[PDB]
RNA sequence: AAGUAACUUAAGGAUAAGAAAUCAACAGAGAUAUUAUGAGUAUUGGUGAGAGAAAAUAAUAAAGGUCUAAUAAGUAUUAU
RNA sequence: AAGUAAUUAAUAUUAGUAAAACAAUAAGUUAUAAAUAAAUAGAAUAAUAUAUAUAUAUAAAAAAAUAUAUAUUU
RNA sequence: AUAAUAAUAAUAUGGUAAUAGAACAUUUAAUGAUAAUAUAUAUUAGUUAUUAAUUAAUAUAUGUAUUAAUUAAAUAGAGAA
């Protein structure tokens, strides 16, 4: 988890780590959360503004 | 006797996201002194008399599920399940019932 | 054993200062103007021959006393013998249960 | 966003408090729930009183005296200490009277022992200990209990000062170097209490030094 | 035949990683029990937990003069009859516009309120539940542990900045400079941080200075439910967080 | 209501209290003070209105005991 | 320009905790037994009041009242 | 087994003193994006079963909302003295 968190640039949380029992179950995390926001910024989770569409 | 034991002993099945523990399953946590959370309540001033079951850990619907197919005596109308705190209240007093459905698996 | 003494509670180890042990203090009452008089007792001036209240009001010479018995220096204080005071387990031996208890 | 700002009480908690004074649609308009132009309109009669007809408390005549020299005892049903054996609790070995040092201590009588406890019987069926057992008394059909079961009761005499220091010795110790003396009992009553057979009171039972003296001086 | 089929025990454990303070450098895992980092979250406990804590902090200096209060003769103004207007007595009154106020509050408004102590430990847990489960609790530190990976050379176990007291150059020093990278790294720039230490960190908080009105350092003692749930991130100290584990765990 | 307001007098940075003829109860504690608890309890009252402790347990608190008196009489007490 | 504050007591509802709670050094408060003016009395000796507990009474009963017992204590 | 809205049936839906329920305006505290293409305020004209808010036009300020929303506090609402 540590040496994809490094090659990947982006932390994985902590919960996340411990629910996530598969290198294969990481990988569609990842797809799912981080890969579209890192593609479009727009897109992006805002903290201010979390109920956003 | 350690708060947070070491990476060693921990197994991976402890952990949170493994055994499957949310998907309509349960778990009902004894009391500090060691028994069964089920307790008579006396609402409205005497009147109104009724069963509440705390410490429910997961799938409360489900567990009231089970307790209505161990219980067919009791109706099906007086089990209210409230989600906010997650216990379940029934009409009567039906403790003794309850606790002797419980005890077995918790 | 300097160490130990110098542990010892603060009102003790005043007395202690103040009233040393090297002296052989009387049992009875005495003269005020003797070397060997007891503090705990009343003392009688010898030219007034009125007796002098005791040099350490009862309440202190009982505190003093527990403190001993506590540190287990209770024979270098000086003797509360006629001092009508008995302390702990002595106490409950040497008395005399009261009149209404044995005879009601 | 921080949960800081979406944050509500449970369901059934809070309420809104009725608000008096504040216009006629409110429903507590401009008398604001006080009715119409009495005392009580704008004032208060006495929360106890009654007109003229003699305020009850009066009427009914005065009734007791306030035992002062009364000593309330706690009690614990033999139906408790089952309980605590049968949940393992009762964590005693071979021997170690249960005493209200212990009984605190464990758990069965607890709050503030003030006086003493008093061992009631409202279990005695299946009550089956053999340990023994000290109080300040017990009920006749407890003790019976008790015996029945192999068991041995002792109704054990303890002043305010003396029960304390039977509950916490360790207390006594760290002020003073010394728990101190259990006293006797130096009231008729008491005495009395400790003698009876029928009791098991501990001055027959212990065969005490108290008794002979008196039993001494009778003679004498 | 099976009277309770669907029960089941719940897990006991979630592993927080112990990270070393400037870069937050994945040490080791750590099992903190799911009571304290991953409980269910309650939000009416947490909403007791605030409001109680919120009335405990209130000063209370509401001081409006009453009719007593206030500072006028006790004089009556015009006769009771025969003046042509309406019955005043003292100029004190609320009805008058110089008069002091009706039911007027005083000195030291006491706002106090009670939580049981039980109820306050579950919404401390349940503060740092959420916030694990948000991805805001990182948590530093290594030397008591047994590590897997090494802590890096620049970097230190605990949460602190080395030499921020010395200043020899210019009047710029280096653990604000070490700071401010830290912040430009993990983008929390503007963002609320809530550093909870165990023992005082002077050049922690001497480094945070510039950023003082986002960034609180706190004692593992004095941090509050309040501290918690306004922070955007968390940084606490392994021993701190074993601290509050053991402060507001059921006790057995 | 209330030894409160008010009027008088006098003293200091504070003053007052303070080292037990105190409580208690057959065990014992150890100056005074303030607070909590005891406790609206015992007690008390045209036994109405109402008024109401102490012990003990804790908090606070400082070095907290210490000779100054040739040991205390018109005082103890008593009657009123 | 006007039902408010402090110290209490009671009832509701909710939440935590639960035959314990509160508080945690202790100490205390409340409930855990019903009583009875009060005392040393106190809840199945074979099961539902026809048992037992206390109060009047009493040799013990009956009789009023209230209370208590029908895997797991309320 | 819940909720939101919508259906069909029935029953009810005057109201002083009074009881209960549920909302809104205002001000402060906690959390808090946004931006003079905005906001705040006012008039008018609209819309929303409408104490309210919102659209537009316009005037004035202000490079800006303790802003929406959730709580918690109110010196929280005046044709009546």
């Amino acid at each position: 988890t540590k040496f994809l968190q490094s090659k990947s640039g982006y932390l994985i949380p902590d919960y996340e780590l411990t629910t996530l029992s598969t290198p294969l179950q990481f990988k569609r995390y990842i797809k799912e959360k981080i890969l579209p926001s890192a593609n479009d910024p727009k897109l992006a989770y805002k903290e201010a503004e979390p109920n956003a569409i | 006797a350690p708060i947070f034991p070491k990476l060693e002993d921990v197994k991976m099945h402890e952990l949170i996201g493994n055994n499957n523990f949310g998907k309509k399953t349960y778990y009902v946590e004894r009391s500090r002194t060691g028994n069964l959370p089920v307790y008579s309540a006396y609402k409205n001033g005497g009147n109104k008399i009724i069963t509440e079951i705390r410490k429910i850990e997961g799938d409360v619907i489900q567990l009231r599920n089970d307790l209505q197919e161990q219980l067919p005596f009791i109706p099906k109308k007086s089990w209210s399940v409230v989600m906010q705190s997650k216990k379940i209240i029934i009409k009567g007093n039906a403790v003794e019932a309850v606790k002797r459905v419980l005890t077995k698996k918790f | 054993y300097k160490q130990y003494f110098d542990s010892l509670p603060l009102k003790l180890k005043s007395f202690f200062q103040r009233y040393p042990p090297s002296i052989k203090y009387s049992p009875v009452s005495t003269s005020t103007k003797a070397i060997n008089a007891n503090p705990f007792l009343p003392n009688k001036h010898p030219v007034t021959q009125r007796f002098h209240d005791p040099k350490y009001s009862l309440r202190r010479m009982s505190d003093v006393y527990k403190l001993a018995l506590r540190y287990g220096v209770e024979e270098f204080l000086p003797p509360i013998e006629n001092t009508k005071k008995l302390f702990f387990e002595e106490k409950y031996n040497k008395k005399t249960l009261m009149k209404g208890v044995l005879l009601p | 966003v921080s949960i800081l700002g979406q944050l509500k009480p449970s369901d059934g908690s809070t309420k809104s408090f009725k608000r008096l004074g504040r216009g006629p649609s409110s429903g507590l308009g401009k008398t604001s729930g006080r009715g119409q132009k009495g005392q009580k309109a704008r004032g208060k009669v006495k929360s106890w009183f009654e007109g003229g007809q003699t305020p009850i408390y009066k009427l009914f005549p005065k009734i007791g005296f306030t035992n002062v020299g009364a000593k309330p005892l706690k009690e614990l049903n033999l139906k408790r200490i089952q309980w605590f054996h049968d949940k393992n609790r009762l964590h005693l070995q071979p021997g170690e009277v249960l005493d209200m040092n212990k009984m605190r201590k464990l758990g069965l009588v607890t709050g503030p022992i003030k006086y003493g406890v008093k061992i009631l019987a409202s279990g005695k069926f299946h009550y089956n200990l053999p340990i023994a057992l000290e109080a300040s008394r017990a009920s006749a059909k407890a003790i019976a209990a008790i015996e029945k079961a192999g068991g041995k009761f002792t109704a054990r005499y303890y002043t305010p000062l003396g029960l304390r220091a039977h509950l916490n010795p360790q207390w006594f110790l760290e002020k003073r170097g010394r728990v101190p003396l259990q006293a006797r009992p130096t009231k008729r009553r008491d005495i009395d209490f400790y003698s009876k057979e029928e009791k098991r009171g501990y001055l027959v039972m212990e065969k005490d030094k108290l008794l002979q003296d008196i039993k001494e001086a009778q003679n004498k | 035949l099976n009277p309770l089929p669907n029960a089941a025990i719940p897990p006991k454990y979630a592993l927080v990683t112990v990270r070393s303070f400037p870069s937050l450098e994945p040490l080791t895992f750590v099992p903190v029990p799911t009571s304290t980092v991953a409980a269910p979250l309650r939000r009416d406990i947490l909403w007791r937990a605030v409001v109680y804590e919120n009335d405990n902090r209130r000063v209370g200096a509401s001081n409006p003069p009453g009719r007593s209060e206030n500072g006028f003769s006790r004089r009556k103004l015009m006769p009771q009859k025969g003046s042509g207007r309406a019955r005043v007595g003292d100029a004190n009154s609320p009805t008058r516009h110089n008069g002091g106020r009706a039911l007027a509050r005083t000195a030291p408004n006491d706002y106090t309120t009670e939580l049981p102590s039980k109820v306050y430990s579950m919404a401390f847990n349940n503060a740092l539940s959420h916030q694990y489960k948000s991805g805001k609790l990182f948590v530093i530190g290594g030397e008591k542990v047994d590590l897997i990976s090494p802590t890096p050379e620049l970097d230190l176990n605990r949460l602190d900045l080395v030499n921020t007291n010395t200043v020899e150059g210019k009047e710029i020093f280096e653990g604000e400079v070490i700071f401010r990278k830290f912040l430009e790294e993990f983008q929390l720039k503007g963002k609320r941080l809530l550093f909870i230490t165990d023992k005082t960190r002077e050049g922690l908080i001497k480094s945070s200075d510039p950023y003082k009105q986002k960034v609180d350092v706190i004692q593992k003692e004095l941090v509050e439910v309040n501290d918690i749930l306004r922070a955007q991130a968390v940084f606490i100290e392994l021993e701190a967080l074993e601290y509050l584990a053991m402060a507001h765990q059921k006790e057995i």
